[PDB]
């Protein structure tokens, strides 16, 4: 048999050490591996025989495994090292990764959305469909709210919102989209896509024109 | 650290990561020790009463020093056996000779040598007709001395193996006369650091044979191991019977393979003797004149074992037999035919009871593992 | 320089069957120990195969009788035949090499590879329509302001984009999708750019959505 197990949720205080553990049926003393997957890339090798790191990979990483427990150690903790961790090993013959731990640099600094909203193209309207766009960005933490107002009486009906997601930036970043029939979108005058934050709330709205471009 | 895994299919345990330390060459070193110093003796004879009686000595020895050039030598007319067992042929030109360069060796101002001449080179290292035999005894003012108690050992390690010493004693190679005779070494600055801090293995490891006696002084070679390839990646097998398949009959395997196995060359060479290999800690000393070699297509033989790919070298059996095999962490167990096995701690004697088959146990697990009524006890130790 | 590439799964329907691929450059197979792993996105690993390079195979108790880790060791290629799919199975596909250690035993996966989404539904394959978004009228923001295009109603995942080619590099974000009630993903991407570049400097936002076979670029 084997399972690996760690712990979903890590944080640190930046620049203080700090480490994650990766824990199962005897890791005593069995080859361990550990890699660093930042969103949306593939995973790279951290560390692998063990406290053993491969060529190009900073050293303010190690590791440590004896008995039950392996344990991932970062001494420097710079916010470039926030990501996912994950800790495999080998078994019968066959591989295990258990796939829990995120890590958390805190506190970066509180910062707030920059939107860009967008009012539906005329190829778009020429198809006889209107989709508005709300393009949120660089903010922290990466909790946010939407308001979709029509002439500032809202209606949140017909509106698809993404669930916000972090970026090499270390902060987050997220997008929503208003689906309209082009006449609802004329037979208005005003729209406005509203983010909430920290309660501190920004808004930029767009409505119809002619003009080129 | 150490690993292990176990390997269902094979019934076999392979455990990894010792940096094995490999004997290559070795470090012939002559040290001639003369009688001295002896000048402190007065001018005066008597048959009154303390010591000498070393003389037995000088004639015990110098006794199968003709010993060896007779019941050996003249009738001359798996390591390390042959190994030191034929480098006596070092000795048959260091002895058989005149001085060579006895004297000349040494001389003034040094004890030590920077090479021993010959037909090959050699180090030189030393201390202390009408010649000594003398007798007296006289008790004016009684010191410390008349015995270095230095010399009297050497025989009586000499005499007791017959002139082969299996291996090298603190009073025959002093431990700065061994520490030193390491700097001199034809590798490197890396396996001194590690030879010296790992002295004992050493002479473990050691041979040592009399040059010459004479009454000139007491001539013997010390050899020394030399390790040529200090950390390298060593790891090492240990099997048992994997039968299989009762329809009331019984189809059965075992491995050929272990139990030892490194490669420095990397070439991958196996050592076969249940000998020749010893562990002090993550390191493995072992006699490079052992051997063989195979391919590192070798490796296949742990993953697949029926491999088309490189035939391992495996033994087949309708004939199970029921047996134990222990790892370095933990041990290997195959319940067969009708027999009962089972496990234990030392605060519990039976905790389970094994079912038939290949079973692997680590020291977490047990202590105790009773096989019908023989008890292994797990150990820390290896094959 | 060593890297992998994995060839595409798309969409494949339920009780489905499909085949990957994965090339490598810089340096042998049949030579190295390799396997598959695959992740479904937002979630973790999970080594679904291993291939010893002996020819000997093992594979992760969740797909068992179902998949078939093999080599062409001509093209270089590695593959992983999928069978009887099933929904749970949707997910990206990573290969990546598995190290040999010393003696025969295996030890770490070294190198990845970007990994091709497989989507295992019962749905209809459509590619995108996409609008692009013109810059604003006001000006000047910071001299700067923000145009790009928008990629909508496309299924399944994943939509590469790019601008012009490649040569627009900077000022660039590209959003994540978003799932909609239909169950269709829509896209964006947005430059940050010079207002005093405008109407000299020309932009085309590039779009590839491969299962659909989708390739377009739209100015803007
Ligand atoms: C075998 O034979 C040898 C030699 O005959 C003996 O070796 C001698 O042993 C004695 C006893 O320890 C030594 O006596 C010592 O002599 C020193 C004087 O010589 C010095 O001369 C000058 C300066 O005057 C120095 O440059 C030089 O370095 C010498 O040191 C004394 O310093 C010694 O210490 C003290 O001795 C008495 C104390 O009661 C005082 O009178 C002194 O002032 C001094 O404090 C010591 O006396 C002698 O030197 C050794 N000689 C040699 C050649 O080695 C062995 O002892 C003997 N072995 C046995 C078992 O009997
Ligand atoms: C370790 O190594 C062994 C052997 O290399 C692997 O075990 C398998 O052992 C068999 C025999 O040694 C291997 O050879 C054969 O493969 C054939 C392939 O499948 C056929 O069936 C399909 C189904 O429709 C066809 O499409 C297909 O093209 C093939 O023709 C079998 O036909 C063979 O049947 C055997 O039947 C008897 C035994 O009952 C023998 O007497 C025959 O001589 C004949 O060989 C046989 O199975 C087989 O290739 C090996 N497996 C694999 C994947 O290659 C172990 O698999 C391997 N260890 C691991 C983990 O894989």
């Amino acid at each position: 048999e084997l399972a690996l197990i760690q712990p979903a949720s890590v944080s640190v205080s930046p620049g203080q050490t700090a480490s994650i553990t990766c824990s199962g049926d005897k890791l005593g003393d069995k080859y361990a591996s550990w890699y660093q997957q930042k969103p949306g890339q593939s995973p790279v090798l951290v560390i692998y025989q063990d406290s053993e790191r491969p060529s190009g990979i900073p050293e303010r990483f190690s590791g440590s495994n004896s008995g039950n427990t392996a344990t991932l150690t970062i001494s420097g903790t710079q916010a470039m090292d926030e990501a996912d961790y994950y800790c495999q090993a080998w078994d019968s013959s066959t591989a295990v990764f258990g796939g829990g731990t995120t890590l958390t640099v805190l506190g970066q600094p509180k910062a707030a959305p920059s939107v860009t909203l967008f009012p539906p193209s005329s190829e778009e309207l020429q198809a006889n469909k209107a989709t508005l766009v709300c393009l949120i960005s660089d903010f922290y933490p990466g909790a946010v709210t939407v308001a979709w107002k029509a002439d500032s009486s809202p209606v949140k009906a017909g509106v698809e919102t993404t669930t916000p997601s972090k970026q090499s930036n270390n902060k987050y970043a997220a997008s929503s989209y208003l689906s309209l029939t082009p006449e609802q979108w004329k037979s208005h005058r005003s729209y406005s896509c509203q983010v909430t934050h920290e309660g501190s709330t920004v808004e930029k709205t767009v409505a119809p024109t002619e003009c080129s471009m | 650290g150490l690993k292990e895994s176990y390997l269902e299919e094979s019934c076999s345990t392979i455990t990894e990561g010792y940096l094995s330390v490999l004997r290559t060459g070795w470090y012939t070193n002559v040290f001639t020790l003369e009688v001295g110093d002896v000048e402190n003796l007065t001018c005066t004879d008597g048959p009154s009463l303390i010591k000498t009686e070393l003389d037995l000595t000088k004639s015990a020895l110098r006794e199968l020093k003709t010993v060896s050039a007779d019941q050996l030598a003249r009738e001359e007319q798996t390591a390390a056996a042959v190994t030191a067992g034929i480098a006596i042929a070092k000795t048959i030109r260091l002895e058989s000779e005149v001085n060579a360069i006895k004297g000349a060796l040494k001389t003034t101002n040094e004890a030590v040598s920077t090479l021993g001449n010959g037909v090959r080179v050699l180090a030189t290292a030393v201390r202390e007709n009408k010649n000594k035999c003398d007798i007296a005894d006289l008790k004016m003012a009684v010191s410390f001395s008349q015995f270095n108690r230095r010399f009297l050992n050497v025989v009586r390690q000499f005499s007791d193996n017959a002139g082969i010493t299996p291996a090298i004693s603190l009073d025959l190679m002093t431990d700065a006369e061994l520490a030193r005779a390491v700097s001199y070494m034809p590798t490197s600055a890396g396996q001194i650091k590690l030879m010296l801090e790992n002295r004992a293995m050493v002479r473990r490891k050691g041979f040592g044979i009399l040059i010459g006696v004479y009454g000139s002084s007491v001539i013997y070679m010390v050899q020394l191991p030399i390790f040529g390839v200090i950390d390298t990646p060593c790891w090492i097998i240990k099997a048992a019977p994997s039968c299989s398949e009762k329809d009331g009959n019984y189809a059965c395997l075992l491995r050929e393979d272990q139990g030892w196995y490194c490669k420095n060359a990397g070439s991958t060479v196996y050592y076969p003797n249940d000998k020749d290999c010893e562990t002090r800690g993550d390191h493995v000393f072992c006699d490079t004149a052992a051997g063989i070699n195979v391919a590192e297509q070798s490796r296949e033989c742990n993953i697949n074992i029926s491999t088309t790919n490189y035939p391992c070298k495996v033994s087949t059996g309708r004939h199970p037999i029921s047996m134990v095999a222990l790892s370095p962490l933990g041990a290997l167990v195959a319940c067969y035919k009708g027999v009962s096995c089972s496990i234990g701690s030392n605060r519990v004697g039976i905790i389970k009871q094994l079912p038939k088959g290949c079973s692997y146990i680590t020291n977490q697990d047990a202590d105790t593992v009773t096989i019908d009524n023989t008890v292994y006890q797990l150990s820390k130790v290896e094959g | 320089e060593v890297q992998l590439l994995e060839s595409g799964g798309g969409l494949v329907q339920p009780g489905g069957s499909r085949r990957l691929s994965c090339a490598a450059s810089g340096f042998t197979v049949s030579s190295s120990y390799m396997s598959w792993v695959r992740q479904t996105p937002g979630k973790g690993l999970e080594w679904i195969s291993v291939f010893y390079s002996g020819g000997t195979t093992y594979y992760a108790d969740a797909v068992k009788g179902r998949f078939s880790i093999s080599m062409d060791t001509s093209k270089n290629t590695l593959h992983l035949q999928m069978n009887s799919l099933r929904v749970e199975d949707t997910a990206i596909y990573y290969c990546a090499r598995v190290l040999s250690r010393a003696s025969g035993m295996p030890d770490a996966f070294d190198i990845w590879g970007p990994g091709t989404m497989v989507t295992v539904s019962s749905a209809s394959t459509k590619g995108p329509s996409v609008f692009p978004l013109a810059p604003s009228s006001a000006a000047t923001s910071g001299g700067t302001a923000a145009l790009g295009c928008l990629v909508k109603d496309y299924f399944p995942e994943p939509v590469t984009v790019s601008w012009n080619s490649g040569a627009l590099t900077s000022g660039v974000h590209t959003f994540p999708a978003v799932l909609q009630s239909s169950g269709l993903y829509s896209l964006s991407s947005v430059v940050t750019v010079p207002s005093s570049s405008l109407g000299t400097q020309t932009y085309i936002c590039n779009v590839n959505h491969k299962p659909s076979n989708t390739k377009v670029d739209k100015k803007v």
